[PDB]
């Protein structure tokens, strides 16, 4: 979705510059002008709240990566300490 | 001879209603550019000024100048349109 969103409107812009370099008329502007400006529209950067939307989003991972360490301890203890049980008890019993 | 008074009664009904504040975009439309060329530069310099300006105070009286009639009405109207025209382009430019 990415890449073939990058062709996509890369040759798609293609198309913008040719259609004005050759096949005029026209085609600008039935849709060109406002279509354009629409493109305008959002450049869109900070200052300033697009500033707060980013420790925003970092206060957003925190609680997942928080989750992320607590299934980790909860996944190694179960596994690793029973794996190592039923592990020694084989060795020994059988050994 | 007559689409350039056709055109010009034209821009001046178009321009003076109070539905439409701006629509420069139209003001562009390839085939009456033409008709705006044998047109004198006055009404198609202020009409870049409703068009991007806002004020431009100098042009918005220049179509005072060239168009007596129908102007004294909706004159106000126009400065309204204008000063609500440049919000977008202040933000926009």
């Amino acid at each position: 979705h990415g890449l073939k969103g990058l062709n996509s409107k890369l040759l798609d812009i293609r198309s913008y510059l040719e259609k004005v370099a050759t096949g005029k008329l026209p085609i600008n502007h039935q849709i060109i002008y406002q279509l354009q400006d629409v493109f305008n529209l959002l450049p869109d950067v900070s200052l300033q709240e697009f500033v707060k939307a980013f420790y925003l989003k970092t206060n957003d991972q925190m609680v997942v990566v928080y989750l992320a360490s607590l299934i980790r301890s909860v996944v190694a203890l179960h596994n690793l300490i029973n794996n190592k049980i039923a592990n020694r008890d084989a060795e020994k019993k059988e050994g | 001879s007559e689409q350039q008074e056709r055109a010009f009664t034209l821009g001046l009904a178009g321009l003076l209603g109070e539905g439409v504040f701006n629509f420069g975009e139209l003001l562009m439309h390839p085939v009456l550019e033409s008709l705006r060329n044998t047109d004198r530069q006055w009404l198609i310099d202020t009409l870049y000024a409703f068009n991007s300006g806002n004020v431009e105070r100098f042009q918005t009286l220049k179509t005072a100048w060239g168009q007596q009639p129908d102007l004294a009405a909706n004159e106000a109207q126009l400065l309204r349109k204008i000063q609500l025209l440049c919000l977008m382009e202040m933000t926009f430019t």
